[PDB]
RNA sequence: AACCAUCUAGUACUGGUUCCUGCCGAAGUUUCCCUCAGGAUAGCAG
RNA sequence: AGAACUGGCGAUGCGGGAUGAACCGAACGUAGAGUUAAGGUGCCGGAAUACACGCUCAAGAACAAAAUAG
RNA sequence: CGUGGAGGUCAGUGACGAAGCCUAGACCGUAAGGUCGGGUCGAACGGCCUCUAGUGCAGAUCUUGGUGGUAGUAGCAGCGAAACCACACCAAGGGGCUUGGCUACCGAAGCAGAAGUA
RNA sequence: GGCAGCCGCGAAGCUACCAUCCGCUGGAUUAUGGCUGAACCCUCUAAGUCAGAUCCAUGCUAGAAGCGGUGAUGCUCCACACAGAUGGAUACGAAUAAGGCGUCCUUGUGGCGUCGCUGAACCAUAGCAGGCUAGCAACGGUGCACUUGGCGGAAAGGCCUUGGGUGCUUGCUGGCGAAUUGCAAUGCGUGGGGAUAAAUCAUUUGUAUACGACUUAGA
């Protein structure tokens, strides 16, 4: 059985010393499965420039923000967690995380901290020396805005996130600068990139690799769902919303194969912890159609702008 | 005579090692043993690699060489006893020298050498090597951090050899007086 | 095809054979009644 | 296979031999001091990681046997 | 050594407490056992020389009587057994004491080409 | 067109090779291919040494009914109570067919002298289980509480250290008392209350379901 709802980063690719400082994973919630249709433009294939159909799944990744940092010292026994350092604020669900009783509870969440981050920042700019000097491994503490995705989970998921960037220096300045910001998931991941998959099924936790992002969803702009070709003013959430699932209002990507887990279910993604050389991963995913029919029942319709098409009028 | 003996395991055998300091804490006496990475096995890397996996072939087993030499240890003291038990409570291992053991005198067992038992010519086989051959994954870092701890050690060392040249010179000059003269005649 | 009360506490190898202490203390065999059955003899120990 | 001549045990503790009925010492009232046997002296285990000469890098601590000094 | 009973003796012990029982109390003896310290108990019992025997228990798939695990289980919120009961996961040595632990790559080969390690 | 009935179509579901997505990359080694090079010219082997699959690492699953960091308050009254310090674990590193220490120039794998042959060494070690107290010599040594600066992340939590405060100083010169213990018997929290930070149950939730457990939310 799994130890919770969501799954552990159980590694990390490579740091990169040249490289500027960026994130490494992204989580969100599964949404359901779609079909999709791409020219399949692999070359040396029998099916070169056909028409492949397959299907892709879709995940909710709403914003993610940083709400602290953490470093971690190279001792003989494992790495040590030197020193957590929150940043000045908690989002209500991300307090609400801290509770099992959180409406019986006094709701006292942090309060000193709070105003300890209201002093001169000393102990704060103290620590963040401390973490220069000091151990040279971090990794960022982030939470999901729960609060804009459409479930009654309403509890936001923890979650950590280790950097790759080089001169752990400019890692700790990064932090010190973009603390309680906002991440988007197009700053983490981008089409045709490959990443791994991580969650739990309907109950144990397992990992898939080699995973290529047929999609990056902006939620902000409408026709997300469509692609160069078809380019129609549709959103990839079908008519009537969702099987099991609210509704798609932000950001989402779209993943090649099923990742594991029911629809609701938390997952992560990571950037397939080394650099895949094959061409399967090089080559990019141009898209032709997406599905949009409504998955609840057997829809004949693709959006209700065409619906009444086929029946041309009703009552 | 010591409350506590920090022992270097670096140039030692590890059954002499190991036979020395279970008769000498069944006896009540505090051991502590430093950089058992460092610690020499008698023979080339083959026969050593050998006679582990031999064992291993059977429980649960341990890679760190701080485990290996508990292992020879506990086989030399009587466990499953309370004395056994007891004694085995006065012992600690860890590879290189961690604090507070790196800022205390550490001591050696003439009689495990591995200069002063194996005859010149031989080969001789290193507990790091073998650790990390099974499966060892800290041996980078242990030699890293112990690299480091050299590191200022030197200077700590050459700050003192500065401050007893001081102490000499002023020995010497107050030398050769009476008082000198008489501590000289009583041996002293 | 059985059951009830006595002759019958029958017809011999399975099993058991109850308090303490001290001293002495063998044998698994001679060979005669030839032999399976065992008696009497011979040795050890009183 | 068949025996058979003397012997260890039949009923026998104790010390050593990882344990053992065919091994070694030794056979028995209750305790102290002292000296020993086999057996051992790196730890488990009480005792010299004793001394001296050479041998062996691989185990070493009757059966697969026939091919460094003189 | 101990017990049932009997002859003799202690002008014995005893309602101001005899016997029995209990007792993480003590004394005596090599032991069968005896004796005393404290609690319940209530009316008979013992120190010693002899006589007497239905005289001493660890078992006899032993007899009577009593009580446990099995088990609040099988079974018919409640009722409720039976069989069985010396004792309780494995490696080696020794029947369940000793020591401990959960097809690819290479080499030969008139191998032109095609096509021993593990 | 009732219902314990039949038919055409049928979402939702368990589920399929009955369909869909994915399903590893770095090192040491047997044999083997070679270099340098003796026994004994040669030689892959004696000492060294490159390539190379069985093994180890990477990733993946769980986490000792082992460990690190972080947030919230334990705050107050009443009543009770209790495996072996007694000199100092005194800190470079490296080799063991070489090393330290001092000097200087020839700054280098330098020349010279010096030391080991154990720690049998260094500190301190005098005062009633270590008092009282009068002087001398220095401007030192050091106990305790302050204060300044740096340093220790491997289990740092320890190291010094600028400055002043107050005691001792046995460094040196003297006085006051020891007795009779009689000749030795080593000589630290509760269990009841006042407020309150948090957990479990009730309810609900279902992405969980044989019973535990797990997953949500309402002052």
């Amino acid at each position: 059985r799994a130890a919770s709802i969501r799954a552990r980063v159980k590694a990390f690719p490579k740091d990169d010393r040249s490289k500027p400082v960026a994130l490494t994973s992204f989580l969100g919630y599964k949404a359901g499965m779609t079909t999709i249709v791409r020219d399949l433009d692999r070359p040396g294939s029998k099916f070169h420039k056909r028409e492949v159909v397959e299907a892709v799944t879709v995940v909710d990744t709403p914003p993610v923000v940083v709400v602290g940092v953490v470093g971690y010292v190279e001792t003989p026994r494992g790495l040590r967690s030197l020193t957590t350092v929150w940043a000045e604020h908690l989002s209500d669900e991300v307090k609400r995380r801290f509770y099992k009783n959180w409406y019986k509870s006094k709701k006292k969440a942090f309060t000193k901290y709070s105003a300890k981050y209201a002093q001169d920042g000393a102990g704060i700019e103290r620590e963040l020396a401390r973490i220069k000097k000091y151990a040279s491994v971090v990794r960022v503490l982030v939470h999901t805005q729960i609060r804009k995705t459409p479930l009654a989970q309403k509890k936001a998921h923890l979650a950590e996130i280790q950097l790759n960037g080089g001169s752990i220096s400019e890692k700790v300045d990064w932090a010190r600068e973009h603390f309680e910001k906002t991440v988007a998931v197009d700053s983490v991941f981008e089409q045709n990139e490959m990443i791994d998959a991580i969650a739990v099924t309907k109950y144990h936790s397992r990992t898939s690799i080699n995973h290529k992002i047929y999609r990056v969803g902006k939620g902000d702009d409408e026709a997300n769902g469509a692609t160069s070709f078809d380019r129609t003013k549709k959103t990839i959430t079908p008519m009537g919303g969702f099987v099991h699932y609210g509704e798609i209002k932000n950001d989402f990507i779209m993943v090649k194969g099923c990742i594991p887990g029911n629809r609701k279910r938390i997952v992560t993604l990571r950037k397939s912890l080394y650099t895949n050389t094959s061409r399967k991963a090089l080559e990019e995913v141009s898209l032709k159609w997406i599905d949009t029919a409504s998955k609840f029942g057997k829809g004949r319709f693709q959006t209700p702008a065409e619906k009444h098409a086929f029946m041309g009028t009703l009552k | 005579v010591e409350p506590v003996v920090v022992i270097d395991g670096k140039g030692h055998l590890v059954g002499r090692l190991a036979s020395v300091v279970a008769k000498q804490l069944l006896n009540g006496q505090k051991i502590v043993v430093v950089r058992a990475e460092e610690l020499n096995i008698s023979g080339e890397f083959f026969r050593n690699k050998l006679k582990y996996h031999d064992f291993l072939r059977k429980p649960f087993h341990f890679r760190a060489p701080s485990r290996i030499f508990y292992k020879a240890l506990r086989g030399m003291v009587s466990h499953k006893t309370a004395r056994g038990k007891a004694a085995l409570e006065r012992l600690k291992v860890f590879e290189g020298i961690p604090p507070p053991y790196d800022k205390k005198k550490r001591v050696v067992v003439p009689q495990a050498l591995r200069v002063l038992r194996l005859k010149p010519g031989r080969k001789y086989t290193t507990l790091g090597k073998l650790s990390t051959s099974v499966g060892w994954k800290y041996e980078d870092v242990v030699a890293k951090l112990e690299a480091k701890r050299k590191v200022s050690s030197a200077e700590y060392y050459a700050k003192k050899r500065a401050f007893t040249k001081k102490v000499a010179s002023a020995n010497a000059t107050a030398a050769e007086s009476d008082v000198a003269k008489q501590l000289a005649a009583l041996g002293y």
